[PDB]
């Protein structure tokens, strides 16, 4: 008669590594390493990312006439962009202080676009032919959509002087512009004086922009160049422009009503017709891991990012062979 | 392992213990089978159960990237953020997978010696009534039917009496 | 006849955690994490730090005649300012690269002032008249008692050029500034001349300031802006100054007697009258531990900042119920 | 415990044994009482306060944050500086809880250890002249007196003499 | 060491075995000598190696400092890259310091369990045949010859045999 | 008869520390830190540093005279410039985004050197008489050989307009500068128009420089000052210019045939005849060992840096006194 103690086995093939010995087999182990995703953008608890397409951020706000499908877009989670969007700037130049604003935007989940200066109220001069053939809508030159490029009307450019006073509750985004042109030529052919300015002010802001001009390889048709600015005016603030010429004046400006977690997220791929509790670049991610390896940037509630290929704990016990 | 129990001097586990991670197989007269010990199984249970939910909580802080743009002419900043962010993910990695490993190792250790302390538990109630045979069964010297057996398994198992 | 081996036990309640376990009650322990601290802004090692109170640092520099408290200030170990302060820039304006600026502060201990151009030395020019409504002292307009608002004598403002040599050892802060008027009738009603610049030489420096125009908003009752600027004058170095207008000349500048450990701290409080080795916004830390759970930013010799409710080491063994 | 002797084979400790860690509580004719091992109560203690120092001193350097300010076109930049100062202390806080919660369970276990370890010299001396009842204690077959006694605690116990 | 045999109730090691780790030393009326455990020295000399490739593997990925310039007046993002270049260099210090001293202790203690499960190992097939001396050694009862000794380092020492 | 059970000692007095005890003594070790290094500065993997000696960046690639050792340099493995070169801009200035330039050279292993505007070129204004005493060559007023110091011939500065093309595959550096003056006589003198500007083109870049006249500080006996800009020209894409004045135009600019690992290191030593894998400010490292102590800045198949002294893993067991 004998009584002996032992322990468990079974079929379990289950491996973990130790520091003293890799591949040990045990009977029970515990994976906390999500390595799966479904490929896919979604909507994030319900929202509905903010899909860029091929428009940029710019081409979004300036409003590019290839971006009339994001003209006063709903609420998002998240927005999406490419790397490398086609529909940018249409007509050649630069956007000041674009990261500056596009780290804004990270906090911000929604837009309500509204008329700050009317397209009409310009009666002193020409509002209709600042148009370019770099900037197309439906085979006929066109412009951002939010901004008007004025011109002289009838010979004549006398100096604008422009204000609004932000009278609604939330922060609104202004954005203008400026006109350089290519030549002396050209400076007179569109606003006839030759040296112009344009001068901004707000309780902060004190600019006062003039038109660089020199020889410019093409871009997009055109050796000219735009160069577009913005600020935050602040509630019951007022902002103020004057200019002789060269004035890429607002027609439209974006009102900043609910501000949040949201991000600006770098992928190629579009919409996916899911909903997930955390979203990547590269595709959601539904599980109870306390890991995940999939990609660094996420959204939501998620697993915490390691770059490795494999965490398997050990619950069980060495198993026999 | 450190505790010389499991695949130590005593070979294998068993198949046949389906109701537990330790315990006791008997054979006598009347028959033979497996029985788990229930208490030193909870306790086990219990062990690993809290050091899973400390390895996920402590993990529960750490490090998230944010994404962050620069023009052109702020490659150095750029390049910071690059080296910063990759850099916290490269510690971030190594805690985990060093964890792990450190971890994994102390819960078969962890095993071992739930067995080990248990085999010494039986040893001190046998003392000089069975042959220690060194592989981690007892043989008796008084037979031993299947109340002597649960009475082992009791820690009531009286040296007077026999 | 029996002889036993056993372990201690004792009334202690003591408890610490473990991987596996939580709470489990030990004979002995040692709490390594201070949690507590006076409450206070005191003295580090004897030397009082500089409280700004209301004043901003550039209220402070430019010599705000609210900041008279701050004139001439002694040694300090560290310098507190409040998120908020209301005594900053009196007159609207800007502090140009003023965050560097704030950064040498935090390696400087003591600035000893002095004058390097005399109020009384300009002859050709008005300096009794540079005052604001904006920025007022006893009920009257003054300005910032640093810096002298140049105005035209007699109608007229001739072209200034002054030179201040750094003959002293030490490093020298000067600080100047430029005014931007609200039209083309106050530039000519202050300084005659319609165009004016302002330009500033050294070592190093290759400055030309030029008066921007902009309608905007009333700070402080005042459309204007001031536009200050600085610089560090290296020993037995010259700054030279050449103006038509709109210039903010120098009256007293900074010495830098002695460069050490310090910080600018954010906190509301105020003194506390008392001394301590490590001070922290939220109060002062005397305490043997290696950790503590305060406050991150601290300055002196401090033990180590955590996030952490509770650090306890097991010292003794598992306690017996 | 992983080496069984603490809460295991030895139910409980001795509020009776004030002097010391670990020792010995004797029973005879002429009384009882308890006597602590100094020797290994001071090995133990050199081995905690060493503990208590090295983790001390590896924590004593460790990032120390700045304050640093940046105007309201320079967003990135101190959401930069925010994440990285932040990376920092969570990293540093878990080093920290870690270190703690693993060198806790080792110190438990260093402490049971050093009870086996006692027990089993006492084991070692005793050999077939008592009885080891199970927990903790020796009975023995002899009558034991407190020169007896004193000659366990000494190392100096005499197989040949009993 | 925490299994109570390195420098515990085997007082020192031995100069004259060179051949192994661990092992067997016998006296006779043939002679005497060392004899290693080529078994546990081998199982040993894995353990180790796998540890020392595993610390090295884990420190692979680390961080690496870039040099990055900047200007007279960006001396909050020079003094950010400062703070944030040495802040991963001191992380990463402690990480190999601490695991230096804490698998230090490990292999230490690896080593006095191999020794002291091998001790066990001879313990458990002596049995009674022996008397356990209480330092490392077993003083047989019956005569042990070189073939007797051999059998013992074997395995195969047959208790029915004597 | 007896067998006993035991285990190894040696002569060994290796040490190694623990969490609960230092300086044990073990029968076997493993150091992991290197400490040494040769203590010079090596090719890597063959591939010889580009040494600038006493030369800065800038002063190699503006070319000046006192560089001429670093005229048409081969392919690098590293550069190494010390913290204080003397030869940096001989004639007194600015290197705009010098930095940020610096950075794209820690990218790149070779420059091949090619004529953009020929000297000879120049057939409306004087190219030969654009020197200086501040930057010498043998005994003789000279200037960077890379640009050409333009100047009035026949007292006249007529509109220059220039164009290249990048028609070769290669991105190219192109490097110029404007002149700043010291008074309004200096312009005249040097360039006849009194104001004047240069302007800079290409798909991306819009620049209008002018020149920033003040009284400063003579700098190597000079008072003017030079200003440097620079672009990359993308491959097929034009750079033009047009200037009244103050133009130093490019005679030779840069082309960038090869990218890859680099690195700017600060040392002062010199060339050392050497080979190595490795390498770091103060010297080579040749090891097999995970780690070393010698410098965190290096390159090359290197261990990794810690700042520790001592690091040194038990392998053997406890040795016995
Ligand atoms: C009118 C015409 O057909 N001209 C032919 C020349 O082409 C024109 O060249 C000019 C300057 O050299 C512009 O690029 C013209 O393009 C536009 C554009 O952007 O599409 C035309 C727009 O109507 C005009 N809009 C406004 C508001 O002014 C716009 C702007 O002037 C410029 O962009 C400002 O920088 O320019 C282009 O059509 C052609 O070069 C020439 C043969 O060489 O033949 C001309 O008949
Ligand atoms: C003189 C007077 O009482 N004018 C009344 C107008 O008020 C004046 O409006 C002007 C410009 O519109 C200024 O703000 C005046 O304020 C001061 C100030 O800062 O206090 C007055 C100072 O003396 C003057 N100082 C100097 C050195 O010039 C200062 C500067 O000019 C400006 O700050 C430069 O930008 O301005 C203010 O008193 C009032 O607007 C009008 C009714 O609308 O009635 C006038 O009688
Ligand atoms: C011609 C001469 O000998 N003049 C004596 C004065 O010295 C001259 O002072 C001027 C301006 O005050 C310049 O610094 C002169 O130096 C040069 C230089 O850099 O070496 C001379 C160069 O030929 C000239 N080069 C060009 C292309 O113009 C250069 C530039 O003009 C300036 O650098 C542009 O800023 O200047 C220097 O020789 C002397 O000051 C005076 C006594 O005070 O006596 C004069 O005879
Ligand atoms: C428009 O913005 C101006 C500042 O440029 C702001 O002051 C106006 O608000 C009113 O200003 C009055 C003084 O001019 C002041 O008496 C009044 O309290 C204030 N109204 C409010 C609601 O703050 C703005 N115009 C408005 C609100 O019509
Ligand atoms: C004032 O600053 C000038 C530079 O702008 C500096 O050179 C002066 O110092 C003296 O300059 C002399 C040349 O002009 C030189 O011969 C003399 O050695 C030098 N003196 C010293 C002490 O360095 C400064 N003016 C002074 C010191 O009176
Ligand atoms: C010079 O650079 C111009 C842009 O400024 C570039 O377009 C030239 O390349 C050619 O341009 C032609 C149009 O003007 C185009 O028809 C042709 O395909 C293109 N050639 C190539 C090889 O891309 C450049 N000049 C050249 C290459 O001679
Ligand atoms: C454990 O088992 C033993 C043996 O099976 C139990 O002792 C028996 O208990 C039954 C039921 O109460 C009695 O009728 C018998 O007389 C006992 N037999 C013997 C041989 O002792 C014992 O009560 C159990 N103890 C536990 C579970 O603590
Ligand atoms: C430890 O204790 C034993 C017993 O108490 C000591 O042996 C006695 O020593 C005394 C004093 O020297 C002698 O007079 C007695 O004859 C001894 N009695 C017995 C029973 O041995 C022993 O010397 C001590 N050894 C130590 C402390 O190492
Ligand atoms: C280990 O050693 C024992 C004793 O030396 C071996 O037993 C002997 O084996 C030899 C050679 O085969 C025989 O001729 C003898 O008759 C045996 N003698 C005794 C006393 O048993 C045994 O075979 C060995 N076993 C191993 C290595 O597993
Ligand atoms: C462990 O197993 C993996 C996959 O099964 C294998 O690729 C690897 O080489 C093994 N590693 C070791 C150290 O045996
Ligand atoms: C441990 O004790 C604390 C405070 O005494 C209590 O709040 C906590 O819930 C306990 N935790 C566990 C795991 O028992
Ligand atoms: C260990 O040894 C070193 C050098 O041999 C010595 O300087 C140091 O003080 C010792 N440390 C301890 C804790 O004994």
């Amino acid at each position: 008669d004998q009584i002996c103690i032992g322990y468990h086995a079974n079929n379990s093939t289950e491996q973990v590594d130790t520091i003293m010995e890799k591949n040990v087999t045990v009977t029970h182990a515990q994976d906390i390493l999500e390595k799966t995703h479904n490929g896919k953008l979604c909507d994030l608890d319900g929202v509905k990312p903010l899909i860029l397409r091929d428009c940029s951020v710019a081409g979004w706000l300036l409003g590019n006439p290839m971006c009339d499908e994001f003209i006063n877009v709903p609420e998002w989670s998240y927005i999406v962009e490419k790397a490398n969007p086609v529909n940018d700037l249409c007509y050649p130049g630069d956007f000041n202080d674009y990261e500056e604003l596009k780290h804004l935007l990270s906090r911000i989940n929604h837009f309500e676009k509204i008329q700050i200066i009317p397209k009409s109220s310009w009666s002193s001069h020409e509002a209709s032919l600042g148009v370019s053939s770099a900037c197309p809508y439906q085979g006929k030159s066109s412009f951002f959509r939010n901004v008007v490029w004025l011109i002289k009307k009838n010979s004549t450019y006398p100096t604008i002087k422009r204000s609004y006073n932000n009278t609604n509750q939330e922060d609104l985004l202004v954005l203008w512009g400026i006109h350089h042109p290519n030549d002396a030529a050209e400076q007179t052919k569109l606003y006839r004086n030759p040296t112009t300015y344009i001068s901004v002010g707000t309780s902060t802001l004190n600019q006062r922009l003039v038109p660089r001009i020199a020889t410019r390889s093409k871009v997009n048709g055109q050796s000219g160049r735009m160069e577009f600015f913005w600020t935050i005016l602040k509630p019951n603030d007022a902002i103020n422009f004057e200019s002789n010429g060269n004035f890429i004046a607002p027609e439209y400006a974006y009102k900043i009503v609910k501000k949040g977690d949201s991000t600006i997220m770098k992928s190629e791929l579009e919409y996916g017709n899911c909903n997930t509790k955390c979203q990547t670049p590269m595709g959601a991610i539904n599980s109870s891991m306390p890991f995940h390896n999939i990609h660094p940037l996420t959204i939501g509630e998620c697993p915490k990012y390691v770059k490795s290929n494999r965490l398997v704990l050990a619950t069980g016990l060495r198993n026999s062979p | 392992g450190l505790f010389g129990a499991i695949a130590g001097f005593i070979e294998g586990g068993w198949q046949g213990m389906v109701d537990g991670w330790y315990g006791y197989h008997h054979s006598n007269e009347q028959g033979s089978g497996y029985a788990a010990d229930k208490e030193s199984t909870q306790k086990a249970i219990d062990g690993v159960t809290n050091k899973v939910n400390s390895i996920i909580d402590k993990m529960n802080t750490q490090f998230e990237a944010v994404g962050r743009e620069f023009n052109n002419l702020e490659r150095r900043i750029e390049n910071l953020n690059k080296k910063m962010e990759d850099g916290f993910l490269d510690v971030w990695t190594y805690n985990a997978e060093l964890l792990v490993l450190m971890e994994n190792e102390r819960t078969l250790d962890f095993h071992d010696s739930n067995v080990k302390n248990l085999y010494d538990k039986v040893r001190l109630q046998l003392r000089d009534n069975a042959k220690e045979l060194g592989n981690g069964c007892f043989e008796f010297y008084h037979k031993c039917d299947n109340e002597c057996m649960e009475s082992v398994r009791n820690g009531t198992y009286d040296y007077p009496q026999y």
